[PDB]
């Protein structure tokens, strides 16, 4: 979500994906490994944070017959202190987890882009905004070979080298 | 070929370490706010005390006649509950309440106190059944003729079981000194208690106090816990509400105070006066005094956890 | 073309998860140490009790004559303050102090106790005004001739307002039994109190104790809180310091104990005995017993938060 | 702050910047977008950590007239426990925030360098220490075109390709 | 040329923010579970009270004759310890225990109470030495002939030192009123105490209680702390266990309760009833009531900190 | 530990290392700077977490003579609350430190790979799985020159450019 200036609202198929425009039409197909990785990581975060502590707390005050004022102010004092502690812990917990979640998604995006880049040794060149300018016309089946990580890294080399 | 991420038109703002109000794709709630306005008691042994007080189940006023030997996993106290029929008060009442909430029920057992030379059938207009009655588990000890005198008596009871027993006696504070001399005779009265860990003094104080149930006198209730193979002794001589049966804890339970209805359809382990908190979230903003297996109470009403990526639309 | 970052000659060492002593460009403090040695009371209703004690404002010794009906947002207790002029002590004094600190002031109201057949103008050399005086809100109840006897009297007062009332009575412990018989007559004395929630006994104990203000006897002060439409009853017969006026809480405030000067120039919500903590930092290392809206106290004296990058000089 | 061996103490203009030496003299001008980004992030951290809790705590002890020894030891015990909790939370909070701050600055530096690299497709080549060796003499106005992200990625290509 | 990382065949599973059970190369433990079943007291002044109770060191029963003036850095209480030889109980006993645990030892000093007109050598069959003895630091005050009467006596002692003194007196509760009249004479008895901060009443209550050491009567022990240049006064007239010597705190120490052996070979600052926790880890899952400089107790039995990288084998 | 499909169990010499196969045999020698960096960082984590708080807590309960039931339930209530707080803090602490440790090791690996890549300007090309295909036969002494960061970036250029 860095230099990628915006997101694809039409990509309702997944989190990340490819959108190509060569000569045989248009293409927009989502990627499964990176999206599934991020989904499994966030799912792990939720499964870890959602938790029911088996610790049972009994009644220490009394709502119908108020206890002594001194011990009652001590109990209220302690409960308020603990409440402050748990409010702080909840605030910092949620904030930190959100930060690491956003940076995690950006990291997975960067891993996708770096993988697709390393898959194209010298057959294509970089442009500026998360795209790959091809110097040999790659048909739709070749684009599919790029998606499923089967595009050869030499069988189209010298054709695009001289370009 | 280009490659990018997804986005949505309407995102969800959250808070991070860096910014406050980052619009992300998807988010969830971590602070529970929804409440079930009922006492979810599915699968639990529930005893709704109602008009009977928790301490009364040891003494036995009329309203507790159906709670003398109860057994529960979840004990519920009601605001209309009363611990006494004759006006009086318990000493260290909240400690005994906290003992009885996790007791899992009580089991009475006769102590076997035989009296020779006194009367033992006192009653009052407040504790009413068929006519003028008294506490079910207690015996109002008086003298034999109207007025007369009370002989220096001494009783004793040994706990012959493996669990600590609950012993509760009473001290009658008369409306006036002349009436105390009418019930127990003239002279000083002393109700001595005794055990390996406890023992004390307990002198009565006759005085015309106020009106609550309609009367003026009082009866103060005191209690101790006898260890196994330990003995209790009562060297008394007047103004004594003798115990007839002792109490034994059944096991383990939980006690709550609420004013909502009992519902055996839903299941919950976190309770409060307003109902049951059924949630898997780690935090809740409903009641700070919730008891049971509850999420930790916080002051914030909402804390959104990010489940999606950064939402950057066109 | 090259590209890099900036640096400084003299950096600032901080601590991280990895290392301890990382020199960064810039850093700030998170643990407050600076203190204002004054009580910042700008914009608040402040009542400096001075030589008057907080509890005395209910009884009314001479030093509290100007504090019988105060109204404050910030109440300050001084070490030179005294709750009593005649030697005595309050029962559950700290609870009543914690009640009066957040009361927002007190509002007295006459209880209307008329006496027929006794004397009601006791005084002492300690509580001094023009001559020998007594507590302003209390009435030392005695007998009519020197010696004689005290009739069994019974008074009562009903709270006719929407807020709970503060009722305070006294028990005179004489220097000797003969002097107690001189003031109230021979025989046993009992000062019975009564209400829907309270009521008790309170027998006096005449005995030559020590010397504090210069005398030997004492007066113990007891208190209760009457609920709305609830009634209190006093069935007494000697050694009674009757209440003349009851107290009502005005609203909400805060009570502190300090020995520094009051300053209406600075504003602060966190106070301690040494002054006011004016800070926006989340932590402070000044006083762990600070009250108000304070940063959380920690043991560390300094915790530097990094505001710059890693400082790598040539 | 990784392989960049040291920082520029003379760069009092900002956090990050460019320093070039072609043929028309020397150049040292700071970058505004990355520096402003890091400044806004750290500023957000400070604005979030600096906070006045509206929770008011009343007096539970007494400094002039000490309360009962038992309840006083209970109060002191609780206050010491809470003090330990808040000291731990402060230590871990400051340490974590410092770590994420340093790594944040290094991350922004890497984003700057990667952006300037991707802006130069094949007109310049890498050397080793965060510099870009140019194979066509780029004047000062061309360097300014590199700074404001306006340097063309093809109008100087084949001139530097044969070099 | 290729480049990669290392791995192992058998890794170590840990938990992270993302997953639960990540196999990493190496890991360490953060929650201490190992315990030394001894009291590591190397380099410390240790006083094992044994059969002597901590409070007894102030009164001085036979079993505490060798603990009247001890000095320690680490005080150990044993289950077989007893505070009394004659049957009785301390008032606010746990507060005094918590005072004496961190006292660093006690230093007795004669108070200098001379009596003219009474007997002062009471004893009993329980507190046994050569024959029938009594508390070492106390004096059982009785009357001069068998029966007779007790004169209204008044003593006083001023703390002439810089540290607060520990004053402990006793109240004898006889087996019967006739025996109390046999020891101290007929009539009411009052044991008045007095000081600048304390003072009280303390009337005895003769009554045949139970049997513990084999007797029926009791002696209740009460205590106060005299400030420097402050004076205490005792206006008594019967049923008085007068103090012979006062106590002064030596310095600072720590008190523990354990049932394991003392070991001067190992060193530790964290103790519990089962032994000593010697660890550098920040957490421990042994005893939540551990005292000293301990790691923070947690409920988890193991929390593995990752010290290696992600373990990815072939 | 990303696209590097597995680890070298035989590399008992360090954390990271090089394994080459040219024409003069096989090579497997560990790297010292990155491994030592990660070891120093993890060592710093352990030295910071291992800590003995100088805070001494005294006895507040009593094991041989149980205190009053009310104040005892208050003490037990407070101790259980504090126990919950410290259990939460320990859980989150260990989890976060493990996450940052794994991501730290992966980061150091990426720094090693990026450094070795930037050391080879155009003499070698990328393949796909963390390797560097050489287009000029680099002997064992040249591989050692790559390891100790002494491989020249131009004295083998045009030899591998035409390949
Ligand atoms: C404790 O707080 C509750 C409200 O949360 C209040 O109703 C109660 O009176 C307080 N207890 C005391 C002793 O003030
Ligand atoms: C968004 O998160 C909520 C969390 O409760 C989940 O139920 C929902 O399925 C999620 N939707 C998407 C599109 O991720
Ligand atoms: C209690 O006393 C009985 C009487 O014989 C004995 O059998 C039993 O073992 C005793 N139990 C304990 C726990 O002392
Ligand atoms: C450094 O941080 C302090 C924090 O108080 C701030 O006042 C100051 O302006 C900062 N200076 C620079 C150069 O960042
Ligand atoms: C109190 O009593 C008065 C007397 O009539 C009545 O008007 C008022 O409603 C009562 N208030 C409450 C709260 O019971
Ligand atoms: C609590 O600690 C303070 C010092 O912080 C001390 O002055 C006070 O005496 C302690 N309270 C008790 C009951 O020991
Ligand atoms: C693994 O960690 C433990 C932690 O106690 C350490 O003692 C051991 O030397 C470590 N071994 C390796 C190979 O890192
Ligand atoms: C205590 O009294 C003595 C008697 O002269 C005096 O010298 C000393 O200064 C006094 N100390 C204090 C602390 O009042
Ligand atoms: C506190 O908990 C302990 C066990 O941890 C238990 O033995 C003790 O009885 C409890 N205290 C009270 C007052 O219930």
């Amino acid at each position: 979500a860095g230099f990628i200036e915006n997101g694809w609202e039409g990509l309702i198929d997944g989190w990340y994906g490819f959108r190509h425009q060569n000569a045989q039409g248009e293409g927009t197909a989502a990627d499964y490994k990176s999206t599934q990785s991020a989904i499994d990581q966030i799912t792990g975060k939720l499964n870890r944070l959602i938790e029911k502590t088996n610790q049972q707390f009994e009644l220490i005050d009394n709502e119908f017959n108020e206890v002594e004022k001194q011990i009652g102010n001590v109990i209220n004092w302690t409960r308020d202190s603990i409440t402050e502690v748990w409010s702080y812990n909840a605030e910092l917990l949620v904030a930190m987890e959100n930060q690491h979640t956003i940076d995690l998604a950006d990291s997975e995006m960067d891993k996708l882009y770096e993988r697709v880049k390393r898959q194209l040794r010298e057959n294509a060149e970089e442009d500026g905004t998360g795209c790959f300018e091809i110097f040999h016309k790659c048909d739709d089946d070749c684009m599919a070979s790029i998606r499923n990580n089967t595009y050869d890294h030499s069988k189209y080399r010298e054709e695009a080298m001289q370009n | 070929i280009c490659l990018g991420h997804h986005a949505v038109s309407n995102g969800t703002k959250v808070n991070t370490l860096t910014e406050r109000g980052v619009e992300v794709v998807n988010a969830t709630e971590t602070v529970e706010r929804t409440n079930i306005p009922r006492i979810c008691s599915k699968g639990k042994r529930t005893v709704d005390l109602g008009q009977c007080g928790l301490l009364g189940t040891i003494t036995g006023p009329p309203q507790c006649d159906q709670f003398l030997e109860f057994s529960a996993d979840l004990i519920i106290e009601r605001r209309e509950g009363s611990d006494v029929c004759y006006p009086g008060k318990f000493v260290n009442e909240e400690a005994l309440r906290q003992i009885l909430r996790e007791s899992g029920g009580i089991d009475k057992e006769a102590m076997g106190f035989t009296y020779s030379g006194i009367r033992t059938n006192g009653a009052t207009s407040s504790c009413r059944r068929s006519g003028s009655s008294f506490y079910a588990e207690m015996k109002w000890l008086l003298s034999n003729t109207d007025n007369a005198a009370f002989p220096q008596m001494t009783k004793s009871y040994k706990n012959t079981r493996k669990s600590p027993a609950l012993i509760v006696w009473g001290i009658h504070h008369s409306v006036s000194t002349a009436e105390q001399t009418k019930l127990y005779g003239s002279g000083n009265k002393l109700v001595t208690v005794g055990s390996s860990n406890y023992q004390q003094s307990f002198v009565p104080s006759p005085g015309a106090r106020t009106q609550v149930n309609g009367l003026s006198g009082r009866i103060d209730f005191h209690w101790l816990m006898l260890n196994p193979n330990d003995t209790v002794t009562f060297s008394f001589n007047g103004a004594f509400i003798a115990p007839d049966r002792a109490s034994f804890l059944r096991g383990k339970s939980m006690g709550i105070q609420s004013g909502v209805q009992v519902d055996a359809n839903c299941e919950g382990d976190c309770y409060h006066s307003g109902g049951t908190i059924i949630s898997n979230l780690p935090f809740q903003n409903i009641d700070s005094r919730a008891v049971g297996k509850c999420p930790r109470y916080v002051k914030q009403r909402s804390l959104l956890l990010a489940t999606g990526m950064k939402n950057v639309p066109e």
